[PDB]
Parts: structure tokens; sequence; C-alpha cells
């Protein structure tokens, strides 16, 4: 049958540089009747539906920036993006339509940018939540790069790792940064036994962690 | 002005059936093959099948992965595409897209819907609790101030979060939901000039379609 494979699985490129992406088919997609390769490329930006970029291997769909170029023939195809822009962050899929249709597994394109320190904000549990017996403490670490970051929670000065869940956004399409949320969930009873709640972010951008805290007595 | 809009996604139990619809407009529906494509969260697109155009007798084809179990049909009077799914399993949990396909000449999927999310699970529908995230005790001399919304303990996905009914788009970060104990939690942050809040209102608008939940949570100071 027709197996589509893409390479690389993922890569990062700085704005303004060239991106090269590959698609292989297990059999030739060159239709002998029409003399065209039945191979299309789709761009799927984070949170969005796929969008057609290129079809018949090299035809750029109307409205698609000229920096996107499809090439290749038979079993091997290439999508090249020149002068990549922050907005080009996406998973790119190739798709054969020579015999029914089959998608490749995608190439994830991330955007390399200058290191950026997170902006850290901490939020105490709301009275609405506490009333029902729960206490979630939230820390936002916004607009940083690279994605790797450490968050530590301290309660009255002591590290706590139990009950902490983290979530990273996909890269931002405008500024190529990441953000992450860290949420520490406690019971109200346990929350009320301590005073100081601290989120500490350590990122390669500083040897000093960014520390945000609040004290329950100050609420 | 081509429009494709899927509906029908939601929670179904293993072994169950579910039919999706895709309402279309802005093109001559009968001229076009229509495909369904799905995407498990975080995974690749998978083509499922198509139904051919009128010139080709509206006949269907399917990927081996779903042939015999999924059925595609179309209403050519109303320009609606359907996907009937039977004997659903966890591996069928995915976003389902309808896509406009072949018109007898062009080889391309020109247009795709927004997708509808199907969750196959024995877990019960649970509406979110929505909590405001307002700054504690720390003046934002930071020129900018960051507020948030915690959307906790819901099932299944998805939820939608907007800020001031979509008026605030820039400076918004909505964090992917994390699953814990059969329940999802997510949060959303918004960052606005400190001169605009709390003098101006900032409200997160949360919807959880599975429970028809609609919440508008005003972020209040003090
Ligand atoms: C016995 C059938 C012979 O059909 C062809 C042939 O295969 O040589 C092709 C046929 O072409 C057209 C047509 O009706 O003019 C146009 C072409 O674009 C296609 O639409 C085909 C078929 O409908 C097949 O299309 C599909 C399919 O439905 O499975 C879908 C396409 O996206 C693509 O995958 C093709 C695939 O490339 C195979 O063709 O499959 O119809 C027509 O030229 C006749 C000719 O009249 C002689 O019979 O020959
Ligand atoms: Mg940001
Ligand atoms: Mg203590
Ligand atoms: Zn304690």
């Amino acid at each position: 049958d027709i197996v589509m494979s893409q390479s690389p699985s993922s890569l990062a490129v700085s704005a303004g540089e060239k991106v090269t992406m590959s698609c292989k088919s297990s059999q030739s997609l060159l239709n002998s009747r029409t003399r065209k390769n039945y191979l299309a490329w789709y761009q799927q930006k984070p949170g969005q539906s796929p969008k057609l970029l290129i079809y018949w291997a090299s035809t750029r769909e109307s409205g698609v920036p000229d920096r996107f170029t499809g090439s290749g023939s038979g079993t091997d195809f290439t999508l090249t993006i020149t002068s990549v822009q922050a907005e080009d962050l996406a998973v790119y899929y190739c798709k054969q339509s020579y015999n029914l249709r089959t998608f490749g597994g995608g190439t994830k394109l991330e955007i390399k940018r200058a290191d950026a320190a997170p902006t850290v904000s901490i939020f105490p549990p709301s009275s609405e939540q506490l009333t029902s017996g729960g206490a979630s403490v939230v820390c936002f670490l916004n607009n940083f790069y690279p994605k790797d970051i450490n968050v530590k929670w301290k309660i009255d000065g002591s590290e706590r790792q139990n009950g902490v869940l983290n979530s990273w956004t996909d890269q931002d399409s405008k500024d190529s940064t990441y953000s992450m949320s860290s949420t520490l969930t406690l019971t109200k009873d346990e929350y009320e036994r301590h005073n100081s709640y601290t989120c500490e972010a350590t990122h390669k951008t500083s040897t000093s962690p960014i520390v945000k805290s609040f004290n329950r007595n100050e609420c | 002005e081509v429009k494709l809009v899927e509906s029908g996604g939601g929670l179904v139990q293993s072994g169950g059936s579910l039919r999706l619809s895709c309402a279309t407009s802005g093109f001559t529906f009968t001229d076009y093959y229509m495909s369904w494509v799905r995407q498990p969260p975080g995974k690749a697109l998978e083509w499922l099948g198509f139904i051919r155009n009128k010139a080709n007798g509206y006949t269907t084809e399917y990927s081996p992965s779903v042939k015999g179990r999924f059925t595609i049909s179309r209403d050519n009077s109303q320009s609606i595409l359907y996907l009937q799914m039977n004997t659903l399993r966890a591996e069928d949990s995915a976003t389902y897209y309808c896509a406009r396909d072949h018109d007898g000449y062009y080889e391309r999927f020109s247009y795709w819907g927004q997708g509808t999310l199907v969750t196959v699970s024995a877990a019960k529908t649970t509406p979110p609790s929505v909590y405001p995230l307002a700054p504690g005790s720390a003046a934002q001399t930071n020129s900018m101030v960051t507020l948030g919304c915690l959307v906790k303990g819901y099932f299944p996905e998805p939820v939608t979060v907007t800020w001031n009914s979509g008026s605030l788009s820039s400076g918004v970060h909505t964090f992917p939901a994390v699953l814990q104990s059969d329940l999802y939690t997510l949060s959303s942050s918004v960052t606005v000039p400190s001169s605009t809040w709390p003098s101006e209102t900032v409200t997160c608008n949360v919807a959880h379609p599975a429970s028809s939940t609609k919440v508008d949570k005003k972020i209040v100071p003090r």
C-alpha cells in the first residue's frame, strides 16, 4: 500500500533562515496519465486545522506566501521555506492522493530565537474554591525561551513536589516564546496550616531564580 | 466564502456509535469529493475515507483502518456531509475534520473544517469549576498586570476560554489541559496594562460544550 514518511520529525530554525523538509512515498506518486505527482503539503499551526500549501508537488496555492516551495518527483518530495517567519511555526504534513489518500507523520517546525527570561506571576486560591474545600495555587511563567525551565514550590520555606502539575503552551506564533503554568493543589485544611507560598523559576537566562510569593496572612 | 463546520463530537462509551456532521457552504457541494480525516491529540493526521462527487455516483471508499465500521454519506440538498462511526474504541478518540477533496481534476484538499473532538471513554461528563486568578499582595509596578482563569476538574475535553468576549486576544495564553484522576484542568492567563485593570473590567468566558456550561468570571481586585 502507500506509506508516507517525513523527515525530520522536528527541527528549529531562526527567523530569516531556510527550512528544508522531506517526504518519502513507498511508491511513485507520478501519475502516468496526467504526468503529475499527486502529492500535497499542509501546514497545521498550533490549535488550528490543517491548511493547504502546495499540491501536485510544486503548485503553490493562491494566498500562500512565496517563501513556501514544493519540489521533488516520484518517491521523494521536499518543502522548502525561505526566510522563515515566526508565524511559520507549525506541523507540516505531506499527503499522497495517487491511491485514495495517506498522510505522512508530520514535521514539527519550531522557531529558534534569543533566550528570554520568564515573567512570573503567582495567584492564591480563590475564596470560591476554598469554600468547596480545595486550594489551588497557580504560577504563570510567561514568554520565555528556551522551553526548558524548572519550577519549585515552597511552603513556609520548604520544597513541596507532591500535587504539582505543569503545562507548557506551544510556541507563540508572534514572539516565538513559550509559557507554562504550574498549579499546586492542596486541601483547604492543609493550605490553612501554612503561611508562605512561593513559586521559584530557574531558567538558563539567570543563575538567580525568579521568586514570586504570597503570604496567606496578607490576603 | 467557503465554510465547513463539523458538529456531533463529544463523549461516547467504548462500543458505542456516534455520527458526525459537516455543514458546508460557498461552493458547489455536489461537484466535490468530500473526505474525513482524524487526529488523535498530539498525533498525525489520518485519512479515513471519502465520498465521491455526483459525476462519480457519490460512491464511498475507506481506509482499511475503519472500513466496515465507519460509513460516510452526504445530503446533497443541504450540502451536509456525514460520518457514522460504530463500535468505537479509545483509539478512535480524536479530532475529526471534514475536508473538501477532489472535483474530478484538482488533487488537493482545498478546505478543512475546524474539527470536532470525539472522546471514547467510560468516564462521566463533569462540568468545570471556574476560578478567578487575581493578583495577591504585590503591586504591579511591572507596568503590565497578569490575570487568569483556572478551569478545573472537567471531562471530557474541550473547553473554550476567551477574555472579554474575544476583545482581548493579544497577551492571552491558554495552557493545554492536563488529565488527572479522570478530570482535566487548564488555566488561561491574560496580560493587560495595569492602567486598564481594575478600572476596566476583565472577564474570562468559559464554555464546556459537553455539559453546556457557560461561565463568565469577572476578575475582581481587593
Ligand atoms: C476505469 C476507469 C478509468 O479511468 C481513467 C483511468 O484510470 O485511466 C481515469 C479517468 O479520469 C477521471 C475522469 O473521469 O475523467 C478524472 C480523474 O481526475 C479522476 O477523477 C478519475 C476517477 O474518478 C478516479 O479518481 C480517483 C478515485 O475516485 O479513486 C480520485 C483521484 O483523486 C485520484 O486518486 C484517482 C487516481 O489517480 C486514479 O485515477 O482516483 O476520473 C478517465 O480519464 C478515464 C477515461 O474516461 C477512460 O475510461 O480513464
Ligand atoms: Mg505571551
Ligand atoms: Mg507551616
Ligand atoms: Zn503542612
